[PDB]
């Protein structure tokens, strides 16, 4: 409140660590505009987080290092909103990416789930090493890393500096082509998954580049490959996305096409109006996810999407869960986020935009209703099919307490957060004809076409199991191949030849 | 290497002794009695004696006449720079 | 793509004389489980397979090698050949950017570092 | 000074001169006590450096380095202790000696106030490090670690001698480093690649370049009980430092012909440590670490351009620990279980729970996460071999990958469910196991809060 | 052990606990009524119209 | 504090009050509040010691050398007399790196002061700015010598191409 | 946590077998060595495996196919899988 | 401390049935084709006589495979063959080496000329010629 | 009732360590302690200005801090 | 695999790969029998090559018409949460290292232990010399005699018999 009175933005001065030639690095920190609303948003929900793991860890002995475990990932990854020193971004920007390791890895054994980290730090590692290079250009040219000032004194020729953050962006923004890590690390405990993919650790990929938007609103190269490559995201998750079986596979692949949405709009140059998204969207899906727990516990187990039954069984709160957010998510129609997808799609609408993404994107639109229907209709619409003895019980003191807070603290949200800024442009407000809920019409057929197709895909005429199909799709059939050659290619043939073949003869 | 006995390094006593003998030799009086030293150790590589004196001298030029930063190779016709 | 891999060929009957494929693996697990389940034993188990793994991969070579098929002077495709290449790529940079450096000035006068 | 190699050598008589079992714990003692001494004078300038007398200034230069090698002492005898017990004690009193003995002379190198000094005890090691590896070997495939470990080292380090003698006699005379305020250059013939030549390739084969570093894992590999001397040889590769001391200066002006040290050692930088990861032997796989990110100091030192040195200093005495202490790690392991083959010790992690925040800790300063001396000693090699070609960020940038699957296989390799059939590997972890497994990890990210006394003076 | 407090289910569909459903059906309202002011008052675009912009003149 | 005109700053230009409203403001029941849970536990003690430190005042001085020591002393071959003729020139090569940083901070205090117009104000540190550092790469940066720092024997050895080239080769001067 | 016990595995593996209308719920129960219900070679000894799998749920493994002649059998070893009657 | 003939010897051949098996038994019969065989192009000191390669690839496959242990975990008495590219590849998919994905990953190529062209939305297309005027075309007032 | 046996390898080894560190570490910590604290409330850097000090001031000692 | 069983794993996973692609719980119940009817159409006729054609084409038509992404049944040779809990696996024999003032925590169950050991303190004279009889030169697979013919102690004693429970 301080801030959205008088502005005044801070950092500090405090403490000097080495100092080198010319350039003095000690540290810093920065209450700009995206750390004032943000921080107490990602404290906000993993204040209401942990008692959700505290009534689903409950029974585990570790337990109590567990909670040590979760408390440093939210420690560093607080320090990367908040630095303005360039090296100090990078203290947390590795601290975090370590943290994956340790919590996906929490069992043993189980062959894929610490074969889970070393894709977590394998895909990092390159995406690492986009921004150690625009840490090395702006030395030798502007001979300072401070965000302060290169933004005070404006680079030239950002053409390669910026490509390599392009390129870390990717790393940690689960882009296409490095994609393939997220479905495979949902196999750790499910509060991580609620906790990594909501509003963290997610978000630096596309968080970082709205740092820099003042420096990059120049050099149509910078904002030209962007939109060529966010939106081309969303169709490859959301073709992958469909007849998948696992309530935690789609609820990842839905996050996954979250991201397409943020790319493009920083394409256009549309630096506040991406931000404003993740605020709105973090409400979601930790929600969500966090939702599914009474299912998949109280259920024993299965998190499988065949096997799950109705809407009513002894379910009837964390039902309107999922029928409040889940529909949130589709275009928001006076909901949370009614000023974040919705405000995109018709303000950058209007621009130089290739004439793709258009076709593309507003696509991608219409299969955010059958992201939903599909897992709402087997899980909550279908006869009961499970086998007998379930115990379930959602009497619940240590959950309901979590859920009730969000969903409160989720409509009444989007329109809070939206209602008190400083207005930091100007959106266009003229809006045309079939330029206006063209969004909204999509979705509209897509209710449409996901309920005459759900009772198409069970309630039909029998279609039977056809043999023939292409299914390029529920595999995505890039995690097929490259996963078997990329450890042949290299381990055996430039290690068997260089090993002691070689330094041996 | 356990009759039930505790044990560090070898054998009834001194064992005991050798305990202490490395933690408090090792630690506490070195990592910490020692580490202090270097602390507050004084001012290392006298740029703290720079700071100020590249302070006090920034306006003394600046005030009267004279330029910042000069670098005129040290008063030329100093030197008779052979041509050919 | 890698591979077919052959999950179905010809059989049927021939071979079927082929018999004592499983005596040979058999007697070990006969033996190896008659190793393995001993009251007293706390020990690793020899395993030869794997001294003969290690010993004929990694020493056992330089002993068998002999410098005469010209698919082992293959090499000089190999080792040094690349060695080169990296040095035509620098030492024509480097000079480039030296030649600049002199007639006129591409840089800034605020890169002090270097 | 003589406030140091005097006490250092009145250890030599602590020793035998006492009785029967006390003997460890007497020697233990003292050792850690001449670390008071170590600091004592030191650390003063600075600028200017400190030169007390007429053959020695001890360490000014900005190369402190001086103070490591006095720790790694007492560190051997809590390190050598295990299998040593079972020999007679007046064995076990020369092998604290000839330890010792090694002790002497690196306090007398880095100091040397010259080069004439340096080099003959340059090579006046190798009488301690040869004794050490041929007795008290495991194998059998020691005695051809003794050969090779010479006939390299000695090998190409008698030009030196042939080239330092023709420089007395040539400019005045080298007597002292500190005063080189006369020096010529040198420009150009086919006499003077050969003296650069010689004047530097007896440093090469020491730290290795990717050539004739076949002897680096033979020794290592087979070599004495606890690394004992092992701690001792990842100390006396990374002491190649003098060529700070020459290439510096005599013979400035040839850069000429560095490209076949850059390229060579540039593209094996990206190799060797590629060709560490199918490794079925432990102690062979941590050597291979420490030819790589040691030999990335040989494009720091060749390049000129400070920024170099504040990133090549810290290197020198970065994985000067981290490398140390590994083989601390790969050591105790191996007491419990008799093989060295990596495979064979799976299902550890649930029976020692405590070491496991060891293991993570060494495996995690390799990755060099941003804020410990690891990276802030890469990071300033990459900003200034950046600059040279813009295209070093590949090569080197790869290096910042396979170097993290290479760390995380070797760890991750033992969170696995084994039971299998060790009744062995009962004692959890007695003191000294995680008691000289620590002594590292503290200093070590320690230094990080002031880390100006870490740094050339550039 | 624990406690009995509920026993489990062989598909004979386990019961509520009454306040289970009608704390939760109150915030059935907090969507239905909180869409109340959606229609009004806005409509499907607060805009003003383009007129054509004819004088070319 | 510090020296003023060593480091400079524009004035306050404190923002008039403008309530306007009949509606309550909650900084009011803070800045009403939060100072009295402060002033009391902290600025008490403040005072508390430099009160208690009136009992004793130390001295540390300032430290000023002695030149003597020039560019063109002495002979040739000398080690004597151009041992100093570094001390004047290694001391001068520490200044001249800090005297950079104090005019860059300088400079940030030209942005987050304003950061607004960024542009049509300050009138001097940027304009400034890349006139400084371009007198310091010249002739007080020796490069690539900068790892040996080779004092005084490369020092004017760049600056004999700063003679032998300039002001004579220049043709015609 | 959730309690098991040897009773409703009696019961349970009674109850299906005898929800089956092709086995009149007079038949034997505990033991009718399924022999005399194994008609034919074939569905039976993995078509009952088929549903009994619907309500516990661990992969009824292959081998332990030839042990289910005895009715006792096939719930004898179910105790010794999940843990069950001491 | 296995005293004589530890590992492979000079082959590929000496009396194959001497090795397999002699000890180290690969083979039982000294024909299994797992006898000492597979020095498939010689001359090349690489994997001597070996009681060892070419027996079969793409994983020990870790399933339930229950005589004892069989595969990676529980290691059965004297197998071992080649190894260390085993946990990191397993067995037959479903489809087979079918390249669609460089078809869609080229699918997007298409639309490269989608590129060239621009999306600018008021006016429409309205065929043209020489109507375009992204600015101006004729006189300014 | 319904209860089983918890299995943990040992904890005493490791409880009895960390403590010849957390007890010693502080041992001569905390007296070094007060003496970062106390010694510098009643003793502290100061000042300035100048001085002449007649010939030629002390030796080292030119510091400012209470131990430097 | 004698020939007889060999439609057995096949007759296992036909239906099994059919519920995964069906929806209906019903769906796949209606198809049973329908499917079922191709069985036992040639019912009983030759072993060998007559009906090997049941199973020489059984190879085709169903690969084909394979991986609609099966269900897994959790805890399993795949698929999630199977092999999930390693933090504990049961490490047996935790009992040797302790340090007493650790051992003084269930006497009763150290009054227990030391109870089993004498089976396996003695069984052997017996227990292994029999082996030495039961098994002639090269016997396969390697239990004893069922009974051990008079008390097995365990025999198999005790890795199979005590090993490590799931929790
Ligand atoms: C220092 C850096 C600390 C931050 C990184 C460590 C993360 C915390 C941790 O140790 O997890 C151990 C935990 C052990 O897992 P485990 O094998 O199942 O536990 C086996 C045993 O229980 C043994 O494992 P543990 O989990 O029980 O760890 C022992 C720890 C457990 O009890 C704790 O107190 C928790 C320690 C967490 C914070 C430690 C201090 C933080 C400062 O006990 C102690 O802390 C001893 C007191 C030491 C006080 C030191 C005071 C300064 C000197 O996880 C790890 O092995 C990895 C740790 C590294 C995390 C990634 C680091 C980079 C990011
Ligand atoms: C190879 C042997 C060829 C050496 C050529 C002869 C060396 C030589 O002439 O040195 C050049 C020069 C001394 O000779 P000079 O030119 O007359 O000096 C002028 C004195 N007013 O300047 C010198 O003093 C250089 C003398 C030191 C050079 C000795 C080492 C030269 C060869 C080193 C090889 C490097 C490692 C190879 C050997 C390792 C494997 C065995």
């Amino acid at each position: 409140m301080m801030f959205i009175h008088s502005g005044q933005e801070l950092i500090i001065s405090n403490w000097h660590w080495l100092t080198i030639q010319t350039l003095k690095l000690s540290l810093s920190f920065k209450m700009d505009y995206f750390s004032m609303m943000f921080i107490p948003v990602a404290l906000f929900v993993t204040w209401s987080i942990m008692e959700f793991s505290m009534w689903y860890m409950y029974s585990d002995p570790n337990i109590n290092k567990f909670f040590k475990y979760l408390l440093l990932f939210l420690i560093t990854m607080l320090i990367l909103v908040t630095a303005n020193n360039l090296f100090q971004l990078f203290i947390g920007w590795e601290g975090v990416g370590i943290m994956s390791f340790l919590l996906i890895g929490w069992w043993y054994g189980r062959a894929d789930a610490n074969t889970a980290a070393l894709q977590a730090i394998l895909y990092n590692r390159i995406g690492d090493i986009g921004f150690i290079l625009a840490m090395a250009w702006f030395l030798t040219n502007l001979n300072t890393w401070d965000l302060q000032q290169i933004f005070m004194l404006n680079p030239s020729d950002s053409n390669m500096p910026l490509i390599g953050l392009a390129l870390a962006a990717t790393g940690k923004s689960a882009q296409f082509g490095l994609h393939p890590w997220l479905p495979s690390a949902m196999e750790g405990p499910t509060p991580v998954s609620a906790l990594l993919h909501s509003s963290t650790m997610v978000v630096a990929g596309i968080f970082l580049l709205i740092r820099f938007y003042p420096l990059t609103e120049n050099n149509k190269y910078i904002q030209s490959i962007t939109l060529c490559l966010g939106a081309i995201t969303t169709l490859f998750t959301a073709m992958c996305a469909l007849t998948q079986n696992d309530i935690k596979k789609i609820i990842a692949f839905s996050t996954s096409s979250q991201l397409g949405l943020m790319m493009v709009t920083i394409g256009i140059n549309q630096p506040y109006l991406a931000f404003l998204h993740i605020c709105t969207h973090a409400f979601f899906k930790a929600m969500l996810f966090m939702c599914s727990g009474s299912i998949i516990h109280s259920l024993n187990d299965e998190q499988d999407i065949r096997k799950m039954g109705g809407l009513f069984k002894a379910m009837p709160f964390t039902t309107t869960a999922l029928i409040v957010g889940s529909l949130a998510l589709t275009g928001m129609p006076f909901l949370t986020g009614f000023y974040s997808k919705d405000l995109i799609i018709e303000a950058a609408n209007t621009s130089y935009t290739n004439a793709w993404a258009l076709l593309m994107t507003l696509i991608a639109t219409s299969f955010t209703a059958i992201y939903s229907t599909r897992i709402i209709f087997f899980a909550l619409l279908g006869q009961p099919r499970f086998p007998t003895l379930v115990n379930i019980n959602e009497n619940n003191p240590l959950l309901i307490n979590s859920i009730k807070r969000l969903l409160i603290g989720s409509l009444f949200a989007g329109y809070i957060i939206s209602n008190n800024i400083p207005p930091t442009t100007i959106p266009q407000m003229t809006m045309p004809y079939y330029l206006k809920t063209t969004a909204l019409i999509v979705t509209i057929l897509g209710f449409i076409l996901a309920l005459e197709i759900s009772n198409m895909t069970k309630n039909l005429k029998y279609h039977y199991p056809s043999n023939a199909f292409k299914f390029s799709t529920l595999l995505g059939y890039f995690p097929t191949i490259m996963h078997r050659l990329a450890p042949y290619m290299n381990l055996s043939m430039s290690q068997k030849s260089a090993s002691s073949l070689l330094d041996l003869i | 290497k356990n009759p039930d006995s505790h044990g560090y390094d070898k054998d009834p006593a001194v064992d005991i002794w050798n305990m202490r003998v490395v933690f408090f030799f090792g630690f506490s009086i070195v990592l910490v009695l020692g580490s202090t030293f270097v602390a507050y150790l004084p001012d290392y590589r006298m740029q703290e004696w720079a700071r100020r004196e590249a302070e006090r001298l920034v306006k003394y030029r600046e005030a009267h006449g004279l330029p910042i930063m000069e670098s005129n190779c040290f008063d030329p016709s100093k030197i008779q720079l052979p041509e050919d | 793509t890698t591979l077919d891999p052959a999950e179905y060929d010809i059989s049927s009957e021939t071979r079927k004389a082929q018999a004592e494929r499983l005596a040979i693996r058999s007697r070990l697990k006969r033996e190896y489980q008659l190793q393995y389940y001993d009251p007293s034993r706390r020990g690793v188990i020899e395993d030869p397979a794997l001294v003969r793994w290690t010993y004929a991969r990694s020493a056992n070579i330089y002993p068998n090698f002999r410098p005469n098929t010209k698919t082992s002077l293959l090499g000089a495709l190999f080792g040094i050949g690349p060695l080169v290449f990296w040095y035509y790529v620098f030492k024509t940079d480097r000079d480039r950017k030296e030649k600049l450096i002199q007639e006129g000035k591409l840089d800034r006068t605020f890169n002090i570092s270097y | 000074m003589l406030k140091y190699i005097i006490p250092t050598i009145m250890l030599m008589p602590l020793t035998w001169l006492s009785k029967n079992n006390m003997i460890w714990v007497n020697s233990t003692a003292h050792s850690l006590l001449i670390s008071f001494t170590s600091l004592l004078l030191m650390n003063q300038f600075g600028d200017n450096s400190l030169n007390f007398s007429l053959l020695f200034f001890s360490d000014s230069l900005s190369t402190p380095l001086l103070i490591l090698t006095m720790w790694l002492l007492p560190l051997m005898l809590m390190a050598s202790q295990h299998h040593l017990s079972k020999e007679n004690l007046t064995r076990k009193k020369l092998f604290i000696t000839m330890l010792i003995s090694l002790q002497l002379f690196l306090i007398m190198t880095f100091t040397a106030m010259e080069l004439i000094l340096f080099y003959i005890l340059f090579e006046a090691t190798l009488v301690p490090t040869l004794i050490i590896i041929t007795r008290w070997g495991n194998q059998t495939e020691r005695l051809n670690a003794g050969l090779y470990f010479l006939f390299y080292t000695l090998a190409g380090s008698l030009p030196l001698l042939v080239a330092l003698i023709y420089i007395q006699n040539t400019v005045g005379s080298l007597n002292f480093l500190m005063l080189q305020y006369w020096v010529q250059p040198v420009h150009n013939s086919w006499s003077n690649v050969f003296m650069w030549l010689a004047c530097m390739m007896a440093f090469m084969v020491k730290m290795p370049l990717y050539g004739l570093h076949l002897w680096l894992p033979k020794a290592h590999v087979e070599a004495p009980i606890a690394g004992s001397m092992v701690l001792a040889a990842v100390l006396l590769k990374l002491g190649g430092y003098g060529m700070l001391r020459i290439t510096l200066i005599l013979n400035p002006m040839t850069d000429f012909m560095a490209y076949p040290f850059i390229m060579l050692s540039l593209w094996g930088m990206i190799m060797t440590s590629s060709i560490c990861l199918r490794q079925t032997d432990l102690k062979s796989l941590i050597a291979y670490s420490s030819v790589s990110h040691m030999a990335l100091v040989i494009v720091a030192i060749l390049i000129q351009t400070p920024w170099s040195y504040m990133g090549a200093t810290a290197l020198m005495i970065a994985h000067g620990l981290t490398s140390s202490m590994l083989f601390c790690l790969a050591n105790s392991n191996y007491e419990r279980i008799h093989s060295r083959t990596m495979i064979l010790a799976r299902g550890l992690q649930t029976l020692l729970p405590l070491m496991a925040t060891w293991w993570l800790l060494a495996s995690l300063t390799n990755l060099a996460l941003p804020p410990t001396i690891n990276l802030i000693g890469e990071l300033f090699v990459v900003m200034s071999t950046f600059s040279w070609s813009n295209i070093t960020i590949i090569l080197m940038g790869v290096n910042m990958v396979i170097t993290a699957l290479y760390s995380l296989y070797m760890l991750i390799m033992t969170q696995r469910g084994k039971y299998t059939y060790h009744i062995n590997n009962i004692s959890p972890s007695f003191t000294r196991e995680n008691a000289l497994m620590s002594l590292h990890i503290l200093p070590l990210l320690l230094l990080t809060l002031n880390p100006k006394i870490i740094l050339g003076p550039l | 052990g624990g406690g009995a407090h509920i026993e489990p289910r062989y598909r004979q569909f386990p019961q509520l606990t009454r306040s289970q459903v009608i704390q939760a059906e109150f915030f059935s309202a907090t969507m239905w009524f909180w869409i109340l002011w959606r229609f009004w008052h806005d409509s499907d675009a607060v805009l003003g119209h383009f007129p054509y912009p004819d004088p070319s003149q | 504090s510090w020296d003023k005109d060593v480091y400079p700053e524009p004035p306050r230009r404190t923002p008039a009050p403008s309530p306007q409203t009949s509606l309550p403001n909650p900084i009011t029941y803070l800045t009403k509040a939060f100072d009295l849970l402060v002033d009391r536990p902290v600025t008490l003690v403040r005072e508390f010691i430099e009160r208690q430190h009136a009992k004793n005042k130390y001295y540390y001085y300032h430290r000023e050398f002695r030149r003597v020591p020039d560019i063109t002393e002495c002979q040739e071959k000398d080690v004597l007399c151009m041992f100093e003729a570094e001390m004047q020139w290694r001391r001068d090569y520490k200044v001249d790196q800090e005297i950079v940083n104090i005019i860059q901070e300088r400079l940030k205090a030209c942005q987050q002061r304003e950061g607004e117009s960024h542009r049509q104000n300050c009138a001097k540190e940027l304009e400034q700015f890349t006139q400084v550092v371009k007198a310091y790469q010249d002739r007080y940066h020796d490069l690539g010598a900068h790892y040996s720092a080779r004092k005084c024997l490369a020092k004017q050895k760049q600056r004999m191409l700063a003679e032998r080239k300039a002001a004579k080769e220049a043709a015609a001067a | 946590a959730p309690p098991l016990t040897l009773e409703g595995i009696k019961d349970r593996v009674l109850y299906v077998l005898k929800l089956y209308d092709k086995i009149d719920p007079e038949k034997l129960s505990v033991n009718s060595h399924f022999m005399k219900d194994l008609g034919l070679d074939s569905l039976d000894q993995v078509e009952i495996i088929m549903a009994m799998e619907d309500e516990f749920g661990f992969e009824i493994p292959d081998i332990d196919a030839e042990k289910l002649m005895c009715p006792q059998e096939i719930v004898d070893y179910i105790a010794d899988k999940k843990d069950v009657y001491e | 401390a296995s005293h004589i003939t530890k590992d492979m010897l000079p082959g590929p051949y000496p009396k194959t049935p001497e090795e397999r098996a002699a000890a180290a038994k690969k083979y039982n019969m000294r024909v299994e084709d797992y006898e000492p065989y597979p020095d498939d192009g010689t001359g090349y000191g690489d994997y001597p006589k070996l009681p060892d390669r070419s027996q079969q690839e793409r994983d020990p496959w870790y399933d339930w495979d229950h005589p004892d242990l069989r595969l990676n975990w529980g290691e059965p008495m004297h197998w071992d063959l080649d190894m260390y590219i085993r946990n990191r590849v397993d067995t037959s998919p479903t489809p087979v080496n079918w390249n669609l994905m460089c078809k869609h990953l080229f699918g997007f190529v298409a639309f490269m000329l989608f590129m060239f062209w621009v999306g600018e939305t008021y006016p429409a297309y309205q065929p043209v010629g020489p109507k375009q005027y992204p600015y101006n075309n004729l006189y300014l007032e | 009732g319904k209860r089983l046996f918890i299995i943990k390898p040992s904890g005493f080894y490791d409880k009895r360590f960390l403590k010849l560190l957390r007890f010693y570490i502080l041992l001569t910590g905390i007296p070094v302690a007060i003496g970062i604290t106390l010694i510098n409330v009643f003793i502290g850097e100061a000042e300035l200005a100048e001085i002449p000090e007649g010939y030629v001031p002390e030796h080292w000692e030119y510091f400012k801090h209470p131990i430097s | 695999l004698t020939h007889q069983q060999k439609v057995l794993r096949l007759y296992k996973r036909a239906l099994r790969h059919l519920e995964s692609w069906c929806i209906h719980r019903d769906k796949y119940r209606y198809f049973a029998c329908l499917l079922r009817a191709r069985f036992d159409e040639h019912k009983n006729e030759k072993d060998m090559v007559k009906a090997t054609q049941l199973l020489r084409e059984a190879e085709e038509e169903f690969w084909h018409g394979q991986h609609p992404q099966p269900y897994i049944f959790p805890e399993s040779p795949g698929g999630t949460s199977y092999e999930r809990y390693e933090c504990y696996k049961v490490p047996e024999w935790c009992l040797d290292d302790w340090h007493p003032s650790e051992k003084a925590m269930y006497p009763d169950y150290f009054a227990k232990r030391e109870q089993w050991k004498k089976l396996r303190r003695e069984s052997w004279e017996r227990e292994v010399k029999q082996l030495q009889e039961e098994t002639p030169v090269g016997g396969p697979r390697t239990e004893a005699l069922p009974p051990a013919r008079k008390q097995g102690d365990l025999p198999p004693l005790w890795w199979h018999i005590v090993t490590r429970p799931r929790e």
